[PDB]
């Protein structure tokens, strides 16, 4: 074929290799924030359930 | 058959009636036990096992029809009498083929009577087989080794086995045989000497009898006293049945020995035990070729069913 | 790319359907003609590659190893058809898919654009030559063979996993065009040095660097002919080719890490070519040349400069041609023998005159005579060096010397003298090895027309 | 120490059952077909349609564009006053320099 | 554990030869004494006796060890003036396989023992200086 | 913490390193392991009974439940040692190397 | 041929009707199963 | 029979159909790889009439 | 553990309802094809073991391998395109809600950059 | 055994690990643990031999102290929060003496030593059991905990168990024995990234399971339990052998093998977290594991051993009993390397 179609080709992996590398160091730099501080979607270890507090009078009235 | 069987509910116990018994009749070399075996079989109504000789298994897997010597057992019996001390360890390899087509034949026999019902009556038996190995070891036709590899091979495989119920042995004495040899008119058995004979009946005398005798009853019958078959029979219909340990067996151990004895390959899983015996240690090239061989027999390629050569039709549904 | 891919793959099934008549016939039919559609990649851009897609891209460094790795296929099928006739089926089939198999990793090694999936592949390769070498091969230290060579490649590569893998990590990307255009200079800090080490000795043991260098004579002399042609024709310059892939990424540490290796593959060459001088194994003779040869490779790569990239290419091309031609000369001896002594057959010029031709051709590219390009490779590759240092023509000359020495001790040793008057099994040359040994020359002869083919990306 | 095959003789020539083997395998037809195939399939086509297809491969790597490139330079350069070859390889105007 | 990797660590490169040989020499003797107990538990000794004697040896060997390699590192420290570079460490790892090969009188074991020792703790040496973390802290 | 809590932490220490260092019988390490048993049966009732857990206070009796069924375990294991071996010694179970 | 009857024999048609109808209506739900994603996909973006 | 040698030879058939195949994939990935079809600078002119591709 | 504590997750649900806004795997999909490669080798070893005609016998059983391994691998890849784009968009999601941990670097051009030049010599 | 009986017991086994699996009380936890262990000893003693009941013994006693330090574990750690949820242990020296006990139940060395005896002692059928089924509580209780794991500990045992494996399959000659410390070096490159992330804890015992699996299998198949019982098997059935050989390189960590993936990806999220020495000496020591298993691979298929002559009657025989999936394991562990990307599933 002719000599664009390569040059062509050639761009477009090249655009999408450097996009995939560019989303691999945010996603490393996103888990070490994310583990660090665990303020997002990711390590959210998991915590007691309020719902099974018993909000109710018991026997001695300072609960 | 399988534990889903066991579980479902099919127990051999309900099978095992008055004449579900397994018979070995026994004797010295041509002592006419054959023909003992079969009267008390037809008479009984037992299934009647010929002797296991060479190609025994031959008849079991296939078309029933012996294979080549190269193949099924690459050992001779007329080469042992002719040249019983040769060097190509054919007589402890003969021996050995034919302990493991006993034990074969035992299988099938237990398999039969677990399933069928029907009783058994076998030519001689694992049990018996020692006494040959016994004889030739004496007159030093295999040398200890053999009997080693012999004794660790039987260890392993007879005790996973319940012994006959009865022995039925012929005492036919040396002379009486070696003029039967003699006008039977096989030339090979005929070039049988006499101390072999001799210590065939010193074994079964001193160690499989008493041995026996020890586990269940044993009957004893001369040449004359063989011939009344109606005689053996009723011996056998009056036997007590407490000897042997089968009234010791309940449903749990009868689905261990017929799970046992429906796998041949478990059955033979020791024969081939691992001891590198020069008699029967075939080299890696003879090996592949003999494999090789059988792999090429018409119906030995594939599984059972599956051979396209022999008929079998559907396989690409099957 | 996957014009020669899937072929490749589908010459599997062909083999595995076929009748036990034509396994062989339809195998070498199909690889030739996968070998004819790989020519067409020789059509390379002056300046960018080939980028097939995302996975697989082929430059002027990458299409003359894959058109060779092609050619030399039915090469190994032609070779390898005599002693394996009395084998089975089953297992003849088994060895065709083992050489296709190591086709395949090859082609996809040579064609990746992911230094991650170019170590798979390349690692992959081990598993088919094992089990070529240590299934197939005569002796009983194919055993020990195989784990000699097994073990060193793996010393040698999974350090570069985890190099690979730290890079990807810190980089973004393992994609040579991104790794060649995003590339930055490696600082002298331990941590770097390491790093290089990791990169480079994964490479430095596949084309064997001396002291590095003990797998190839037992991996060459203990497997069949076939495992031979190929450790011998393309997996040695499969370390090349990974080093001058890599030493993008390796700059400019090399500078001052060079020296070892430099020192080392220089020294080696002599000392490699001088026990070719004093060998006794025909075949351990050869992989100690093909030791010597692939120094000069080392050095070139190491030394990064556009004449030493060039007379790398060429020079690899060349050895993997004459080397493959050697082995198959040296296995028709031992198949006529049934012995690897050098000095057991003698005065073969009187009984097999045009085996003797092969021979003497056979040597004299060894010996690097002009204008074959394997002279091509080391003249480049010694101007090179002469740049880089003034004082590397004495050893360069000195294992000229050398080679042309021990190539010729070999023609004269075994196709010269007087007959060996015992030996009466010596029966006229096949077809079969004639037309072997021609089909290894004429490519070799023809290429000094169109050099400018096995050059690489910087002619 | 083992029931093992003697050893093969050394392999039998083939010319021996044919006189004419091409090497290859046992079957004569099958002997020939093989060496008709290697020979058309390895020279007459791989080999020499190759060697044509390799020799007038059209030009990608842009030798006769470059020469024509640098003629049309050097014409410029020379009658124009210009010095041939510059001295950068990149315009100084548009490097910020520290 | 770590007090006395402090008790070695926090003590300056060439200097305090002295204590600073005395700290590797007590990190020595406590592998030694990890090692002979395991010994012990694994393989044990006929008597009291028996196993006293080798928990000495073992311990005297991983002490003699320990305290070689730190005078051998602190003294090449002060004489070459060089406090940051790993050959120090190797030669004071070598000190360290010679006199292992000496306690178990083998040429062999000896110069096996400085080539590896040497190289090992070198690569210490260098990720003291960089920062290579054997037991990294979870960071993703 | 309270020195009833240490004394129970002690005892089960003690039972541990005895059930780990084992002399002749194995009749002894198993009833080093009811005294483990026992020691985390009072530690726990302690535990519970102090914090006012009401609702776990059935774990030590589920606790004792499984500690005898791993007596029990230990005791048939034991048997069929002894009726392999006729004694009860640990150094019989020496088959099983490495 | 055999002595012994083949334990395969004649093909098992149950056991062979089972498994073909279990592919087919594997494959009739695989297929069921990927119009009905690919009709909420169009419908849940447009 | 010619039957006979279709179903003796029809292996001689898979490697051809194979490099078809491949060569029908190699164009399918290229296709999907028209991200700068058009748009870059140097090769970048005006489509001729009836011309929708430059197929580059 | 990443995922696993995600808020809104429903355990031992194999695919979420909100993966059903994601397309659908092709069943062309090359992926889906190597999953029914593996199928047609399992039926291949299965044969081969059970030594019966490896090409051909037992159509309808390797005919089950390849559609059980299909289907399996087809609800497979759905799942791991579903985890793979909700590890896309929580990235997105934690690098638009905290613009300080990620700023726009200042764009300079290799005209203004130095980088120092290492000779080969 | 009654088969309804074992039925119960391997429904029992499976009950335990799964209440291990299920449960959020630690309470429950452990009395899944003692089901497991009530319900195998039995099933380890199933054919009665006196290395049988050895190993049995020696299980119940390593058992049955880990058990007891859990338990220690989770009262010290009640009596320091108050809690009894599988969460962040709130007391460090609860979590070392937790982190003792479950490494002790999986055979992490210096625990190791019980595994090639127990391994050894007790049949194939239970072995398969012993090396798959019995690593999965405790690995799953550890990955429950991963954060409250001390990373030193942890890595120490992982490195530990890596060196120990290697170092005692090289000496070995019985099957079961290799096969042993083969899942010791395993357990600890599984063990090895519970730290960093356990979704790669979790691949690494997926592909070994179903490399343990296939192995075992062909092994029952093959009815060997010594590599010169097993080198006959090439010439009964040269198929078995030759699966097993390509299933022992993929153990070693082989590409294109599935038993890359692990390796791999283990070594990718190490790297993630700038740990470069242990996973490069953890690669570098899987080269023992990789050496034995070619030394089996020798043995049994590379290079043909001699057989015996009674090896001519089982030639006639075929196999009976059929394990319906040996195919798909061999499959699985052999040829799913492109299919990585399928990780995400796990998370």
């Amino acid at each position: 074929d002719g000599p664009e179609k390569n040059y062509e080709k050639t761009m477009a992996i090249l655009q999408i290799e450097a996009e995939k590398a560019e989303l691999r160091l945010k996603e490393l730099e996103v888990r070490r924030l994310m583990r660090a501080r665990g303020d997002g979607p990711w390590y959210q270890y998991p915590t007691i359930d309020k719902a099974l507090i018993d909000h109710s009078p018991k026997t001695t009235p300072d609960n | 058959y399988g534990p889903l069987a066991f579980v479902l509910g099919e127990r051999t116990t309900r099978k095992l009636t008055e004449t579900s018994k397994v018979i070995t009749v026994d004797g010295n070399i041509c002592s006419g036990k054959g023909r003992l075996a079969r009267e008390i079989a037809e008479k009984l109504g037992l299934r009647h096992f010929p002797e296991a000789g060479i190609h025994y298994a031959d008849s079991t897997t296939g078309d029933g029809k012996p294979l080549d010597v190269q193949l099924s057992g690459n050992c001779s019996l007329e080469k042992f009498y002719d040249d019983p001390k040769s060097n190509d360890g054919n007589s402890y390899r003969l021996q050995s083929w034919l302990y493991a087509s006993r034990l074969l034949q035992y299988a099938d026999a237990l398999e039969h009577l677990l399933s069928t019902g029907q009783g058994v009556v076998l030519e001689r038996s694992i049990y018996s087989d020692f006494v040959f190995l016994e004889a030739m070891y004496r007159q030093g036709f295999i040398r200890k080794q053999c009997v080693e590899h012999y004794n660790e091979v039987k260890k392993v495989t007879a005790c996973e086995y319940l012994p006959p119920h009865v022995v039925v042995y012929v005492d036919v004495p040396v002379p009486e045989i070696q003029s039967r040899i003699q006008k039977k008119g096989n030339p090979h058995e005929m070039k049988i000497t006499a101390a072999y004979l001799q210590d065939i009946e010193n074994a079964y005398k001193k160690t499989f009898l008493p041995e026996m005798s020890e586990k269940c009853e044993v009957l004893q019958y001369s040449a004359r006293e063989a011939e009344d078959a109606e005689k053996v029979v009723e011996d056998i219909e009056y036997l007590k049945c407490d000897k042997g340990p089968w009234p010791d067996q309940d449903d749990r151990t009868f689905h261990r020995l017929r799970m046992l004895v429906q796998n041949k390959l478990e059955v033979l899983n020791y024969t081939t035990i691992p001891v590198y015996l020069p008699e029967i240690t075939i080299g890696a090239h003879q090996s592949d070729r003999v494999f090789q061989k059988f792999t090429e027999l018409p119906g030995r390629k594939y599984s059972p069913g599956y051979n396209e050569d022999v008929g079998d039709k559907w396989i690409w549904l099957k | 790319m996957l014009k020669i891919i899937i072929p490749t793959t589908m010459l599997l099934p062909m083999t595995w359907m076929s009748k036990h008549n034509m396994i062989w016939i339809n195998a070498t039919v199909h690889s030739l003609l996968i070998s004819l559609i790989s020519l067409s990649l020789l059509n390379q851009l002056g300046e960018n590659s080939l980028n097939f897609s995302l996975t697989f891209f082929s430059d002027s460094l990458s299409a003359p190893l894959l058109v060779l790795t092609t050619w030399l296929l039915p090469l190994m099928l032609m070779a390898s058809q005599s002693h394996l006739s009395k084998e089975t089926t089953t297992r003849k089939k088994l060895y065709i898919t083992m050489l296709i198999l190591l086709q395949l990793f090859l082609i996809m090694t040579f064609t990746a654009t992911e230094l991650i999936l170019f170590y798979i592949l390349f690692e992959a390769t081990l598993v088919p030559t094992l089990i070529i070498i240590t299934r197939w091969g005569n002796q009983t230290e194919r055993l020990n063979a195989g784990l000699y060579f097994l073990f060193y490649t793996l010393a040698g590569s999974l350090p570069l996993l985890v190099a690979l893998v730290y890079i990807q990590n810190t980089t973004g990307s393992l994609n040579f065009l991104i790794i060649h255009y995003w590339s930055h200079p490696l600082s002298n800090s331990w941590s770097n040095i390491f790093m290089w080490l990791a990169c480079i000795m994964a490479f430095m043991v596949k084309m064997p660097l001396y002291g590095l260098h003990l797998w190839l004579p037992k991996a060459h002399v203990e497997a069949p002919i076939a495992g031979s042609m190929v450790l011998a024709a393309v997996l040695l310059k499969l370390g090349g080719y990974g080093m001058m892939r890599i030493t993008t990424i390796l700059n400019p540490l090399t500078n001052y890490m060079a020296y070892p290796f430099l020192m080392l593959s220089m020294w080696g060459m002599i000392m490699t070519s001088s026990i070719c001088l004093r060998q006794t194994d025909l075949k351990s003779l050869i992989a100690y040349s093909s030791v010597s040869h692939m120094a000069l490779v080392i050095v070139a790569i190491m030394i990064q400069t556009p004449w030493s990239f060039m007379g790398a290419t060429a020079l690899m091309i060349a050895h993997g041609l004459t080397s493959s031609m050697l082995f198959c000369l040296a296995n028709t001896n031992y198949e006529r023998v049934h012995s690897r002594t050098m000095i057991l057959a003698r005065g073969l010029q009187t009984l097999l005159p045009l085996m003797a031709t092969w021979w003497l051709m056979a040597s004299l590219t060894n010996l690097a005579l002009p204008p074959s390009i394997n002279l091509i490779g080391e003249l480049f590759i010694i101007t090179a060096s002469f740049s880089w240092s003034n004082i590397t023509i004495i050893l360069m000359g000195m294992n000229m010397m050398i080679t042309a020495l021990y190539s010729l001790y070999m023609l004269i040793t075994t196709q010269r003298g007087k007959y060996t008057h015992h030996i009466n099994n010596i029966k006229a040359s096949f077809t079969r090895e004639n037309a072997l040994m021609a089909l290894h020359i004429l490519p070799l002869l023809l290429l000094t027309l169109n050099p400018k083919m096995i050059l690489g990306p910087l002619y | 120490i083992r029931l093992q095959e003697d050893p093969d003789p050394e392999d039998e020539n083939l010319y021996e059952k044919n006189p004419d083997s091409h090497g290859y395998d046992k079957d004569p037809i099958v002997d020939l077909w093989n060496m008709r195939v290697v020979f058309f399939f390895g020279f007459s086509i791989v080999l020499v349609l190759g060697s044509t297809f390799v020799a007038y491969l059209p030009d990608y790597r842009m030798q006769e564009w470059a020469r024509r490139e640098a003629e049309r330079l050097v014409k410029y350069r020379e009658a124009n006053g210009l010095p041939l070859m510059e001295s950068n390889c990149f315009d100084p105007n548009k490097i910020q320099l520290p | 554990a770590k007090t006395l990797l402090h008790k070695y660590s926090d003590i300056p490169e060439g200097t305090e030869c002295h204590r600073k040989a005395y700290a590797s020499t007590s990190i020595g003797g406590a592998t030694g004494l990890i090692v002979s107990a395991y010994s012990i538990a694994l393989k044990p000794p006929a008597s009291f006796l028996e196993g006293v004697a080798r928990t000495g040896r073992y311990t005297f060997t991983s002490a003699a060890i320990g305290a070689i390699f730190g005078l051998t590192s602190c003294i090449s420290a002060q004489v070459r003036e060089k406090p940051d570079d790993p050959l120090n460490y190797f030669i004071g790892g070598c000190a360290g396989g010679l006199t292992l090969g000496a306690r178990t009188r083998s040429y062999g074991i000896g110069a096996a023992a400085c080539a590896y020792m040497g190289l090992t703790a070198a690569l210490v040496k260098m990720g003291q200086l960089e920062g290579w973390q054997v037991f990294a802290e979870p960071k993703v | 913490m309270p020195l009833v809590y240490m004394n129970i932490i002690m005892a089960f220490a003690i039972a541990l390193a005895g059930l780990l260092m084992y002399r002749s019988h194995l009749m002894s390490s198993l009833l080093c392991l009811e005294g483990m048993m026992l020691s985390l049966f009072i530690m726990s009732t302690l535990i519970i009974l102090n914090t006012h857990f009401t609702l776990a206070n059935m774990m030590p009796i589920i606790l004792l439940v499984f500690a005898a069924c791993e007596a029990a375990l230990g005791l048939s294991l034991l048997v069929m040692v002894s009726n392999t071996y006729g004694t009860d010694y640990v150094q019989n179970l020496n088959l099983l190397q490495c | 041929f055999y002595i012994r009857e083949p334990p395969h024999g004649s093909p098992d048609w149950l056991k062979v009707g089972l498994t073909l109808g279990t592919s087919v209506f594997l494959w009739i739900y695989l297929i069921k199963q990927h119009k009905e994603d690919v009709l909420e996909y169009k419908r849940r973006n447009g | 029979n010619v039957l006979q040698i279709v179903r003796d030879h029809w292996v001689h058939i898979l490697v051809p159909v194979g490099f078809v195949f491949g060569c029908y994939l190699d164009r399918r990935s290229d296709e999907k790889l028209t991200a700068f079809r058009n748009k870059s600078l140097l090769f970048k002119r005006e489509l001729r009439p009836n011309e929708e591709v430059t197929w580059k | 553990t990443m995922m696993s504590g995600r808020p809104g997750r429903v355990p031992l649900q194999f695919l979420p309802n909100e993966a059903r806004s994601l397309p659908p795997p092709k069943l062309t999909d090359p992926r889906l094809v190597y999953m029914g490669f593996l199928g047609y080798c399992s039926g291949l070893i299965d044969n081969a073991i059970r030594r019966r005609p490896v090409v051909s016998a037992g159509l309808h059983r390797q005919l089950l391998y390849v559609t059980s391994f299909v289907f399996f691998g087809y609800y497979l890849l759905k799942r791991q395109d579903y985890m793979y784009a909700l590890r896309d968009h929580d990235m997105f999601a934690y690098v638009k809600s905290h613009p300080e941990d990620f700023p726009e670097k200042d764009k300079k051009t290799y005209g203004e950059i130095l980088e120092e030049f290492h000779p080969v010599r | 055994m009654n088969p309804i009986i074992y039925t119960t017991l391997i429904m029992t086994v499976m009950s335990g690990t799964m209440l291990v699996m299920i449960s959020s009380h630690w309470l429950l936890i452990w009395i899944g643990f003692e089901m497991n262990l009530l319900a195998m000893i039995p099933v380890l003693m199933k054919n009665f031999n006196p290395r049988a009941t050895e190993a049995a013994t020696k299980y119940f006693l390593t058992q049955a102290t880990a058990s007891m330090m859990l338990m220690m574990a989770i009262i010290i750690n009640l009596l320091y929060s108050g809690q009894w949820t599988i969460t962040k242990m709130f007391n460090p020296v609860a979590m070392t003496m937790m982190t003792m006990a479950l490494a002790m139940k999986l055979g992490l060395s210096p625990f190791h030593f019980w595994v090639p005896e127990v391994t050894q002692g007790i049949s194939l059928q239970a072995g398969l059991l012993l090396l798959t089924w019995q690593k999965l509580a405790p690995l799953s209780v550890l990955c429950q905990i991963s954060q409250s794991i001390n990373p030193n500990l942890m890595l120490t045992m992982a490195m530990l168990s890596i060196l120990i494996g290697g170092w005692g399959g090289l000496n070995q000659t019985q099957l079961r024995k290799i096969m042993a410390y083969s899942s010791i070096a395993h357990m600890g490159w599984m063990t090895a990234v519970l730290p960093y992330n356990t979704t790669m804890t979790i691949l690494n015992l997926l592909i070994y399971i179903t490399m343990t699996l296939a192995m075992f299998m062909l092994l029952i198949h093959s009815s060997a339990t010594t590599t010169l019982s097993l080198s006959h098997t090439w010439n009964k059935m040269p198929v078995i052998t030759s699966l097993m050989m390509v299933t022992l390189l993929s153990m070693g960590g082989l590409p294109p093998l599935s038993g890359f993936m692990p390796k791999w990806m283990i070594i990718q999220e190490m790297t993630k977290n700038e740990s470069i020495i242990m996973p490069t000496l953890m690669a570098m020591t899987a080269l023992l594991n990789l050496y034995f298993y070619m030394r089996l691979a020798y043995s049994s298929s590379l290079t043909m051993f001699p057989s015996t002559n009674n090896m001519k009657m089982k030639w006639q025989f075929e196999h009976t009993k059929q394990m319906k999936l040996l195919p798909t394991m061999i499959v699985l562990s052999t040829l799913v390397l492109p299919m990585t990307p399928a990780l995400s599933s796990l998370n």
